[PDB]
DNA sequence: TCAATATCCACCTGCAGATTCTACCAAAAGTGTATTTGGAAACTGCTCCATCAAAAGGCATGTTCAGCTGAATTCAGCTGAACATGCCTTTTGATGGAGCAGTTTCCAAATACACTTTTGGTAGAATCTGCAGGTGGATATTGAT
DNA sequence: ATCAATATCCACCTGCAGATTCTACCAAAAGTGTATTTGGAAACTGCTCCATCAAAAGGCATGTTCAGCTGAATTCAGCTGAACATGCCTTTTGATGGAGCAGTTTCCAAATACACTTTTGGTAGAATCTGCAGGTGGATATTGA
């Protein structure tokens, strides 16, 4: 009986998807947030698929390389696990908020 | 000759603040601003249009313009003033 | 629907970042900075949506608002 | 003979904001309230900036603004900051400002 | 006869020099822009193609998708950082974890 | 009805690389960044000849914009090959 | 003899220019560097006095807001000593 | 050789008013290098405008539309 | 320090979905002639830049000395990774209808031109006048104990 | 939480360099009237886009266990801050000569506007191929011991 040591499989996981090309989240629950936050700002709008399709595209990108500054930040900390503080500071210092 | 926003910008002063002036180098700064929001405004509205397949900048983009460009209160106030001055304006 | 964001998603984009670990407080932290995200696109998208007089979002309304945030995109038109 | 800025109730320059737009090359032709709406939104901005220098100045007990002020009256507004975030005001410095870790005990 | 093909190029100098008159730059645009740029254009165009044709054969596909084109730019030090703030749809990252995370 | 630089491309891709091909979300892609680049071009020597009192948009403006915004290596090149077209389109 | 503990002179410096505006750099020295720069990128070359005025305000601020960050990144991995790692992060996550 | 001239003590002041309260000496050697770059990148493209003009002059103006260009918008010169 | 499970990497194959490759018709692109016009050439009053002399005070440099910082070591609790069952929400594919874009047509109102007057905004002069330095009384800061 | 020795703050002073006025032209708005566009109201036609519905099915939520990582904690060699004294160089300033600006004309070469005449590039079909994706054969990765 053999089982993975913490870390292994995480590292195959970065392996397996820095490899790959695909949208990682749900498509339906991600166009459900869309919709949800345009309701807000106005009601009854409709959607061209490829907009909401755009929409994905730019918005994982944006949090796949926030995800690579977190990183950086919790490396200079003598950390390896990213951490609310990490994400702040990261989004800090690209005057993004 | 060269032309500036400087009388323009001391009148608004006054308007303020009456008995408070300006070093000139500060009023450098200031006729700096009102080239860069200008540029900005202008330039948006020149892509608005542009993307709208439309050849006129009319103030239905210098508004939407600034509703894009402009954070969220300042956009709110300038909007207002903005209408409020073409309505005034179209009735003379 | 922010929850619908689900936390193994989540962990495979920061996967895609190399990330190896992670604190179970980043996931609504993320959560928080996605809604923050599509909140400042959508209203510039719609926006521009609204100034043509339409009633539907077009990729080149959003295409337009990242450009707008420096966010250049590329696959559905410029 | 009324001024296009009189008409509008404006201070800065509608015709000179109007001559700007067509020798721009924003565009083909101009509007005839586009000028008038910029105009007005350029004073407004204007307006705003100096009102908050001139505080900064009294609160200075001085009386002339300079770029001390108006970059103190910019960075301590929350909406301004954001608008030229990007921006330097030469003359102005920073900010007072001390990450509390920073303080003695 | 083409202006394209009096000038040894494949993008149209006519297209060009219509964008550039219709395009709210300038009042009048000199002959030889339109070249100028067209040319310019086939150059990054012609360097971008051959990096990712490249990095498609690597791949062993014959076949030009988005990844090639993300691979292409992001590995070469110039080209991305002119696209730098750019995100290719459908591109992927290039492969690279931080050495610190690794077992030893 | 609706124009693009897809074929351009493809001939160019045949130039490169003749036995390869390109999917069309490539292309898109490949089209995105054409229209991206002439933009900036064209934008930068809109803005040099505005800065300078002139109102023609010749070679130059475009060489010195490809000068600011293109990094080093890949400008000299660009400069070269866009010299090297209008001195050949001049001798016909 | 009566005397400053480590950082508390440090602590009046920080409040001491951050009160002022003056540039912090000596004007000759810049200035002599901007045209060893220039010459190198091309002959001959003058300079209005504004256009290196221009050039050190501008390097000035650039600097400052860089310590800024430096100074983040430093209290971020509980330091309070900036340090190369902390500048070269900074500039990462800044573009640069 | 003028990058000398940037003392330690002067980057020091600038690191005051960046709200530095300890300074590693590594950071001074650090701090001229990327000076020279920022203006190294600053110099060259104003010059390109500066060229452009057909000048044999810097303005101010160059400077400010070279930082412009590099997205760090400068106020007090325009005029 | 080596061996057994598993896993991924290698090479191979026949086709549906995509990509190529073809076959007409507007709408751009190219031409021909007739004008404009922007901006290069050649010259020129004048800034504005470059040096220079050099005294003179302000800042930098280098050494000493002390306290406190960051780097290094150890260690325990507890967080977050790995895994499996099971159920649900997503995906997928076909369908239907309604609300929109998008296509053209066609005039009013809006904008651009082309000239003629009417001022306002600018550029130097000619005036005012806040603020820079300098100084004397208070109040804060800081280390010492 | 009391103290003496310092540093800093706040206001006043006066002479001036820079800010505000004040004048006297001249480009540039404003004014009128004529010549064009354009964007928009209507009417019309498809296209998408919203909304169902109903399968499998693949992926999420939940639950269990434990490795190892993060946070807490102790000590120290030397790193850096603070102070001093010594000395170098930056700053200041007033004057000059000329280089290199702008400013003014002058005038073709180059670019725009129309009006006709070809050619191309875009679209909808007609005719093609590359991977995908199984199957399962030599290596690679992993952890147990
Ligand atoms: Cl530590
Ligand atoms: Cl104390
Ligand atoms: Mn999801
Ligand atoms: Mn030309
Ligand atoms: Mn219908
Ligand atoms: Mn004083
Ligand atoms: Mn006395
Ligand atoms: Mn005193
Ligand atoms: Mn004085
Ligand atoms: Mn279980």
């Amino acid at each position: 009986p053999h089982r993975y040591k913490p870390g292994t499989l995480a590292l195959r996981e970065i392996r397996k998807y820095q490899k790959s090309t695909q949208l990682l989240l749900r498509k339906l629950p991600f166009q459900r947030l869309v919709r949800e936050i345009a309701q807000a700002i106005s009601p009854d709008l409709r959607f061209q698929s490829a907009a909401i399709g755009a929409l994905q595209e730019a918005s994982e990108a944006y949090l796949v390389q926030l995800f690579e500054d977190t990183n950086l930040c919790a490396i200079h900390a003598r950390r390896v696990t990213i951490m609310p503080r990490d994400m702040q500071l990261a989004r800090r210092l690209r005057r993004e908020g | 000759r060269k032309e500036s926003y400087s009388i323009y910008v001391y009148k608004v002063l006054k308007q303020v603040h009456p008995d408070t002036g300006i070093s000139s180098k500060a009023m450098g700064i200031m006729n700096s601003f009102v080239n860069d929001i200008f540029e900005r405004i202008a330039g948006e509205a020149s892509r608005l249009a542009h993307y709208n397949k439309r050849s006129t900048i009319t103030s239905r983009e210098i508004q939407t313009a600034v509703r894009l460009l402009l954070p969220g209160e300042l956009a709110k106030h300038a909007v207002s003033e903005g209408t409020k001055a073409v309505t005034k304006y179209t009735s003379a | 629907n922010i929850q619908g964001i689900t936390k193994p998603a989540i962990r495979r984009l920061a996967r895609r970042g190399g990330v190896k670990r992670i604190s179970g407080l980043i996931y609504e932290e993320t959560r928080g900075v996605l809604k923050v995200f599509l909140e400042n696109v959508i209203r510039d998208a719609v926006t521009y949506t609204e100034h043509a007089k339409r009633k539907t979002v077009t990729a080149m309304d959003v295409v337009y608002a990242l450009k707008r945030q420096g966010r250049t995109l590329y696959g559905f038109g410029g | 003979a009324k001024t296009r800025s009189s008409r509008a109730g404006l201070q800065f320059p509608v015709g000179r904001v109007h001559r700007l737009l067509r020798k721009g090359n924003y565009s083909e032709r101009v509007g005839a309230g586009a000028p008038v709406y910029l105009a007005a939104v350029l004073e407004y901005l204007t307006a705003e900036i100096l009102e908050l220098a001139g505080n900064a100045a009294r609160d200075n007990k001085k009386t002339r603004i300079i770029p001390r002020h108006l970059q103190l009256a910019i960075r301590n507004d929350e909406e301004l900051n954001k608008l030229l975030g990007r921006v330097t005001i030469a003359q102005g410095g920073v900010l007072p400002n001390i990450q509390a870790v920073l303080l003695p005990k």
